[PDB]
C-alpha cells in the first residue's frame, strides 16, 4: 500500500510535523487518510485530518463516508496496520495503539472491493 | 502565525534533553519530542551519532550544535554534524553552538569558548553564536533562552502554522 504522503515526503519531515502538531493541539490526532490502491470506491479530495481524540473510529468513519459523499447503501471499510480497527474505540486509542513510527495514524479506506486490501 | 522549531543535535550524552528542559523550566507553557519555549517556538534534540543529522537538520528552523570537549572520545564537530551545520549557514538558517560544562571538568569556561570557537571558525561556523554553560548552571543559560526566543520571533513570518494543510475536524 503505497501511501503518497510518505511518498512526499522524508521521514525527518513528517516526524516534525506530527511533533509540532501533537505538542499544539495534545486533544487531537494527527491522521493520513487515502483510498486502498485499485479500489472501485470514489477518492477523497483532502488526504490530512486533525481529528479530536474523543471521537469513535465509528465516528471517523461516518466524517469519511460524508466527504465522499458515499450513498448510504454503499458499505466502506476503514484500514489501519493492515487490520480492521476496532469500530468502538475512541481515535486518540487507536492512534496511541496504531501509530506510525513518523508520529501519524494511516487511515485506508475502501468499499466492498472485489480484489480485497 | 508560523511555529518555530528549533532542533539541538550532537553527540548522546551530552544532556541536550535537560538542557531543553532547563531552558524550558521558567516558561508559561510549563503551567522526536518537542518541547514550547515561548509562544511559536519549539524545542527537540536528536542524539547525532547514530541518527544521520543531515536530514534532520533540514528540517530545523533554527539549528543549535551541542559540542563535547577536547576530553572526549574523537573530535568535537562529526564530519557529517559539520556538513550538516554548512548546509544550515547556507540556506540562512540561524546557528548556534553550546558547551555544556559540568562538574570537574578540564576546562575553565574560558578556556572551553577559546577553543570551541576556534575549532568552529576553522570548520567554516564562525558565524554560530557560541554558548558556554558553566558546569554551575545561570547568565549563558538566559542568554540562550532569549537567543533562541529572539531568533523564533524573527523567523515565524516565514513559516506557516503547524496546521498548515490539515483539515481540522
Amino acid at each position: 500500500m503505497k501511501w503518497m504522503f510518505k511518498e512526499d515526503h522524508s521521514l525527518e519531515h513528517r516526524c516534525v510535523e506530527s511533533a509540532k502538531i501533537r505538542a499544539k493541539y495534545p486533544d487531537r490526532v494527527p491522521v493520513i487518510v487515502e483510498k486502498v490502491s485499485g479500489s472501485q470506491i470514489v477518492d477523497i479530495d483532502k488526504r490530512k485530518y486533525l481529528v479530536p481524540s474523543d471521537i469513535t473510529v465509528a465516528q471517523f468513519m461516518w466524517i469519511i463516508r460524508k466527504r465522499i459523499q458515499l450513498p448510504s447503501e454503499k458499505a466502506i471499510f476503514l484500514f489501519v496496520d493492515k487490520t480492521v480497527p476496532q469500530s468502538s474505540l475512541t481515535m486518540g486509542q487507536l492512534y496511541e495503539k496504531e501509530k506510525d513510527e513518523d508520529g501519524f495514524l494511516y487511515v485506508a479506506y475502501s468499499g466492498e472491493n472485489t480484489f480485497g486490501f | 502565525q508560523g511555529d518555530v522549531t528549533a532542533l539541538f543535535l550532537g553527540p548522546p550524552g551530552l544532556g541536550k534533553s535537560a538542557l531543553i528542559a532547563a531552558l524550558c523550566d521558567k516558561d508559561v507553557e510549563t503551567l522526536p519530542s518537542l518541547r514550547a519555549a515561548g509562544p511559536g517556538l519549539f524545542l527537540g534534540e536528536l542524539s547525532c551519532p547514530p541518527a544521520a543529522p543531515g536530514p534532520w537538520a533540514a528540517e530545523a528552523n533554527v539549528l543549535v550544535l551541542v559540542l563535547p570537549g577536547p576530553e572526549g572520545n574523537g573530535e568535537p564537530l562529526a564530519p557529517a554534524l559539520g556538513e550538516a551545520a554548512l548546509a544550515a549557514l547556507a540556506r540562512g538558517t540561524p546557528l548556534l553552538a553550546v558547551r555544556n560544562l559540568r562538574p570537574g571538568d578540564s576546562q575553565t569556561a574560558a578556556q572551553a569558548r577559546d577553543q570551541t570557537a576556534a575549532l568552529l571558525n576553522s570548520a567554516g561556523l564562525g558565524a554560530a553564536d557560541l554558548f558556554v554553560l558553566p558546569a554551575n548552571c545561570c547568565e549563558e543559560l538566559e542568554r540562550l533562552r532569549a537567543a533562541l526566543q529572539s531568533q523564533a520571533e524573527a523567523l515565524r513570518r516565514l513559516l506557516p502554522p503547524a496546521q498548515d494543510g490539515f483539515e481540522v475536524l
